[PDB]
């Protein structure tokens, strides 16, 4: 049983919720600069 | 001038075959004139051939066709010939021709220079000169409309009575 | 028992998704020495 | 200043007539409170999904792939008959398509910030709609087909849910409700 | 300035006489308080419903569709409560009057005439004199049918027989 | 039948844009315009 | 001006909250509250267990 | 090499320009500068909790 | 958990060898992937790029 899933209705939230969170995160990331930097971390937000 | 009370659409301003100003609903206001005239000639020619073929079918059949198709005409003939593959062959080859007809319509609408219904099919140079060509255009359009109404009449007569054209008009 | 299971799966997925996409959101920049 | 679709209602302020498919049909005033680019993008996406969906509804019953679990003319039951792993693979592939074709701009506040027409996903392999008037005619045709396909997909799905019969088969075997 | 219809009552201050059927009849004075445009909208819609209902009663008594069972119009209401056709009818009425709400809001804002949905598909009324005459006839028929539909329903309730059936044998009780 | 320039093979279709006639076997037969979308050499 | 997710991340990682939440707190707070609730109720009134 | 970029490869349609629904420009993409998405959701909610119905009477 | 054991419960050598084939294929494909690519923008924002 993959991910403890025995009913196919359980897959709907497990896949769906990360999609919506990724949509919000993708709006955030599209707001960003997204070019390469030479440093230990990116100070641009 | 067809209907004295009303007026023709501004697309109907002469310079077209059969233009008697008859378009009360206003199809030419929203549809291009070339597409309309091409469709009119296509429907007219299809109905001309259909009516003549139906008359011939109710008069005399081909040798050996009654053994397979039986005593079936019009709609039963179609229902048997779709299973036989005759209508399938007709569909394939006529759609193959309509591919070239389609690109002809496209080139007409984008401005190649051809007129609606002009496929260049003039064997024996019949009616290719002077005012005879325009008279043949008018005759073709009027006879196409007449054959359209007649084809509808034949189909609905077989729907109502179950008899062919030449036997319905003699057995009222 | 299935309704409770799907509610729990939805809640766990929601909070784990928030965690995962929050630490992906340039967490190293969120320090007082930035800029 | 009455709308063309609703002669008894005034024309919506955001529906001037420059956008394609506009006959002034916004009775509830969605364009006054939502981005019209977002609304048109959603309308076109729904309509394209529904056009392909109606095509699938008509095709699946007459022809199906020769695969186990792929023999079900009723598409609603075919959703549960096809293995779910392939359905989720379809879901993730379409999600990747959505990611790529929007350049990672998915929220309403970021989708049109880079500059993009609503529904313009850069898909014209035949290089059509270079002509502006042809572009307008094709846009009107696309919108009319989108709305018609949304309505048709809804109707066919509801009829398949109720009568348990696939389309055109339902037309040839018309069984009225009890 | 007394009322033209009621000679002992003053003419209501909001009934100038420009509306169709405005004869000055308003004893209780609902036009003094509530908006006249909304009241005319309600009057016209009540009347249109009642006219369709009276014509429907006549037709249903004289002819029922062969795929529907044969019965009286009034007790068919419960049959279509159970069957589901009445739910469809009120569903589509609600769908039309969802936009009716927007039309009423525009009427409140003053950008629409009362009862004017611009529904003239056959082009019967285009001349202004004919339009005014048709407005007067429409409001008179609306009032007459508003009375008549209640008459039909109550006569069926007391006599247990339909309209033309009661006109057949006039039983008095 | 009507005056105008058309293809040698099909008389109701014009000569295609990229079928100039330099290549052999070219009777001007390209109704769907495959030569307009892709290169004539390929 | 910022996106909704950016404002959510600014609130989660905010130093102005009385108790700091953070992304680890996103996982921590509901888990610890669930454990606390179940522990309190099971310590007060839970039937005997066949250990 | 081809591109169909010659000035004859244009789309065709039977519909004239005078038919309703045809816009003025090809791809307009209007500038919004209006109420936010949250305010739009609040408006859709006000469809439910304050419809313009009893304001008539 | 008990009765399932995740990947500790491999109970035959066929699964072991087949999944080692899978691991080798995945590792080689990913190695060429990392030889020929540079980290994406989300990975560049996510991680700290230092030896420690
Ligand atoms: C345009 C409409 C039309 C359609 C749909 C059909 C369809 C059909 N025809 Mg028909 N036919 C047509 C025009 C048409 N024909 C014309 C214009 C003529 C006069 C030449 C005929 C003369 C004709 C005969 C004599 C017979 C048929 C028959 C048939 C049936 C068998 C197929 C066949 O051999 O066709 C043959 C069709 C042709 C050879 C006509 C092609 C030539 C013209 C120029 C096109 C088929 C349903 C047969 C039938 O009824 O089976 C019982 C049959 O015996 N047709
Ligand atoms: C296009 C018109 C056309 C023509 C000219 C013929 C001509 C002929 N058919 Mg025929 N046939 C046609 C259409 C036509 N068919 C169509 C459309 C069908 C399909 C229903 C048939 C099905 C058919 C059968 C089943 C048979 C013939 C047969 C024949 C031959 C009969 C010999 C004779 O009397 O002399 C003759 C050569 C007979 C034969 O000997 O041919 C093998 C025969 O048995 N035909
Ligand atoms: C009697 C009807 C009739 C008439 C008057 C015309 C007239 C015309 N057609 Mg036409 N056509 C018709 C029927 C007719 N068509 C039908 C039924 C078809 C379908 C096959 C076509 C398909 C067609 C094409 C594809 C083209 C034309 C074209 C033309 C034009 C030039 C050719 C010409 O002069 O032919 C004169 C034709 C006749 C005098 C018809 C003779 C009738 C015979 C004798 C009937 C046979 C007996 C039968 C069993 C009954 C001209 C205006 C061309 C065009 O548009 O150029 C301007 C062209 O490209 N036609
Ligand atoms: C956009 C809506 C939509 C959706 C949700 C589905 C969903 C599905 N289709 Mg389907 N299909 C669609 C459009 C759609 N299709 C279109 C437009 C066509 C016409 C080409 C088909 C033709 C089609 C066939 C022939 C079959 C399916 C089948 C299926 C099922 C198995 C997945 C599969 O192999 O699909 C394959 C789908 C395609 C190859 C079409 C993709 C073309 C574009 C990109 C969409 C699945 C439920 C199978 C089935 O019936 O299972 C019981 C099957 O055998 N589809
Ligand atoms: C699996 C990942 C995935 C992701 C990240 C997206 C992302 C997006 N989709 Mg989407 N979509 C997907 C899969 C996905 N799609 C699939 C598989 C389908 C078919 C069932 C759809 C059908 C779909 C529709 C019908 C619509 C979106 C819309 C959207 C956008 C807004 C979504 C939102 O805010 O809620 C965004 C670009 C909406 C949009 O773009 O509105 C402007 C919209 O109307 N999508
Ligand atoms: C020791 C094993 C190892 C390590 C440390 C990494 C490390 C990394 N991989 Mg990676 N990868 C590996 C094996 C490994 N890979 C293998 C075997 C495959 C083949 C399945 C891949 C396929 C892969 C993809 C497809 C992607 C990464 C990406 C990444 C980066 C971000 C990963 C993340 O956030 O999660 C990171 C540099 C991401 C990246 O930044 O791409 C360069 C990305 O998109 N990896
Ligand atoms: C990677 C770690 C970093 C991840 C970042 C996200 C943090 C996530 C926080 C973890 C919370 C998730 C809890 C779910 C775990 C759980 O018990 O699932 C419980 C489910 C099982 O679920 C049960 O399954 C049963 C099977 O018969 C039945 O179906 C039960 O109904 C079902 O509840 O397990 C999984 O989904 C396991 C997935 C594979 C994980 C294996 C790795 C774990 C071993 C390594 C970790 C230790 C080191
Ligand atoms: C959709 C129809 C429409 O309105 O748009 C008009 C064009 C057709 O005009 C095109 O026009 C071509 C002539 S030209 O481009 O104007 O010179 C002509 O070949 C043909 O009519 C057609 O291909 O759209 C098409 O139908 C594309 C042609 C379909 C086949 C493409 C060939 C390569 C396949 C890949
Ligand atoms: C864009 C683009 C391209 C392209 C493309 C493509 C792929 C274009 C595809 C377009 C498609 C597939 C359009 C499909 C529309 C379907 C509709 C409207 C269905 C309506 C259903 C109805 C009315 C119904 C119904 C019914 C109901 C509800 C009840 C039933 O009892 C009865 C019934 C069945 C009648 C190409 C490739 C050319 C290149 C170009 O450069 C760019
Ligand atoms: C509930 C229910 C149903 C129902 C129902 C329905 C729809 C019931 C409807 C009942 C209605 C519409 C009654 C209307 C009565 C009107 C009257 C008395 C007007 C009198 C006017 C006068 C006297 C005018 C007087 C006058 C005035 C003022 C002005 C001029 C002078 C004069 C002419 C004298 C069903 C059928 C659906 C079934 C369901 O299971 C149960
Ligand atoms: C089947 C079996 C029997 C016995 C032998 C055999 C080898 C065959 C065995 C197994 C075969 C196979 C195919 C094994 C595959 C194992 C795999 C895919 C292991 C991968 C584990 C992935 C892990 C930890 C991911 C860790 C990354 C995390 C958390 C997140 C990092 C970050 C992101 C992306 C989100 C926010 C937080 C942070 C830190 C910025």
């Amino acid at each position: 049983e993959a991910l403890g899933i025995d009913d196919t209705r359980l897959i709907v939230p497990v896949i769906l919720i990360p999609v919506i969170t990724f949509i919000l995160y993708a709006g955030f990331a599209s707001e960003q600069d997204n070019e390469d930097f030479f440093d230990t971390y990116d100070q641009r937000r | 001038q067809a209907i004295p009370g009303s007026e023709p659409p501004p697309a109907l301003d002469g310079t077209w075959v059969g233009d008697v100003g008859f378009d009360p609903l206003g199809f030419s206001r929203v549809i291009d004139m070339r597409w309309l005239r091409e469709a009119e000639l296509k429907h007219g020619r299809v109905c001309m051939l259909a009516a003549t073929g139906m008359i011939v079918q109710d008069i005399a059949l081909f040798p050996g066709v009654t053994k397979t198709f039986g005593p079936a005409k019009i709609t039963a003939l179609h229902d048997v010939a779709v299973k036989q593959g005759s209508m399938q062959q007709l569909l394939v080859w006529l759609g193959f021709l309509e591919i070239f007809g389609f690109v002809a319509i496209v080139q007409m609408l984008q401005g190649s220079g051809r007129q609606p219904g002009d496929f260049g099919f003039d064997p024996l140079n019949c009616g290719a000169n002077t005012d005879t060509l325009a008279r043949r255009q008018l005759v073709e359009l009027k006879n196409g409309r007449l054959a359209m109404i007649a084809t509808g009449g034949m189909i609905h007569h077989f729907f109502l009575t179950g008899k062919g054209p030449i036997e319905f008009i003699t057995t009222l | 028992m299935f309704t409770l299971k799907i509610v729990v799966y939805t809640t766990v997925t929601f909070f784990v998704s928030l965690f995962t996409f929050g630490f992906l959101s340039n967490d190293a920049s969120r320090n007082p020495n930035r800029k | 200043d009455r709308s063309y679709a609703m002669p008894f209602l005034s024309r919506p302020p955001a529906l001037d007539g420059s956008m394609a498919g506009d006959v002034g049909f916004d009775p509830l005033g969605f364009s006054n409170y939502f981005d019209l680019k977002w609304l048109r993008e959603a309308e076109l996406k729904h309509g394209r999904v529904c056009m392909l969906g109606c095509l699938g509804f008509l095709v699946q019953e007459q022809a199906n792939l020769p695969l186990p679990g792929f023999d079900n003319k009723l598409a609603t039951e075919a959703f549960f008959s096809v293995p779910a792993g392939g359905l989720w693979q379809i879901f993730f592939s379409l999600g990747a398509i959505e990611i790529i074709t929007n350049k990672g701009k998915l929220t309403p506040g970021s989708m049109f910030t880079g500059g993009r027409a609503p529904g313009d996903l850069d898909f014209d392999p035949l290089n059509l709609s270079v002509d502006e008037t042809a572009l307008r005619r094709f846009e009107l045709a696309e919108l009319k087909h989108a709305r018609l396909a949304m309505i048709g997909l809804g109707g066919m799905l509801h009829q398949m849910l109720l009568t348990k019969q696939a389309p055109i088969e339902q037309l040839t075997n018309f069984k009225s409700l009890a | 300035d007394f009322s033209a219809a009621v000679p002992f009552l003053k003419r209501p201050s909001n009934l100038d006489g420009t509306l169709a059927g405005d004869v000055g009849f308003d004893p209780l004075g609902f036009s003094d308080v509530f908006d006249l445009r909304v009241l005319r909208e309600a009057e016209l819609k009540h009347g249109r419903f009642a006219m369709l209902a009276v014509l429907g009663f006549l037709v249903q008594e004289v002819y029922t569709f062969p795929f529907f069972p044969k019965m009286a119009p009034v007790d068919a209401h419960d049959y279509f409560v159970t069957q589901g056709g009445g739910s469809q009818i009120i569903f589509w009425i609600s769908f039309v009057e969802i936009f009716g709400v927007v039309a009423l809001f525009e009427l409140i804002q003053g950008k629409r005439d009362a009862g004017d949905f611009a529904f003239d598909p056959l082009g019967l009324g285009k001349d202004e004199a004919t339009l005014a005459r048709y407005k007067v006839a429409e409001i008179k028929h609306a009032r007459l049918a508003m009375i008549a539909i209640g008459g039909f329903i109550h006569q069926f309730w007391v006599t247990k027989q339909t309209v033309l059936e009661q006109l057949g044998n006039f039983q008095s009780l | 039948v009507f005056p105008g320039q058309f293809s040698d093979s099909v008389p109701f279709l014009k000569q295609p844009t990229n079928l100039d006639g330099s290549y052999v076997g070219d009777v001007g037969f390209d109704p769907l315009g495959f030569s307009d979308v892709f290169d004539i050499r390929v | 001006s910022a996106s909704a997710w950016e404002r959510f991340c600014s609130w989660i990682t905010s130093t102005d909250n009385r108790l700091y939440i953070g992304w680890f707190g996103v996982l921590m707070i509901p888990t610890l509250l669930t454990a606390t609730t179940v522990y309190i109720i099971a310590f007060v009134a839970a039937p005997p267990v066949d250990i | 090499a081809a591109g169909a970029d010659t000035a004859e490869w244009v789309g065709v349609s039977q519909v004239t320009e005078d038919a309703p629904g045809i816009g003025l420009y090809g791809k307009y993409a209007p500038e919004y500068d209006g109420p936010t998405f949250r305010e739009g959701l609040e408006y859709v909610l006000s469809f439910a909790w304050k419809p313009p119905i009893l304001i008539a009477w | 958990w008990g009765g399932d054991g995740w990947i500790v419960s491999v109970n035959n050598m066929e699964d072991l060898v087949g999944g080692h084939i899978w691991i080798g294929i995945i590792c080689i494909v990913g190695g060429f992937w990392h030889i020929f690519t540079k980290p994406f923008a989300w990975a560049r924002r996510a991680y700290v790029w230092s030896g420690e």
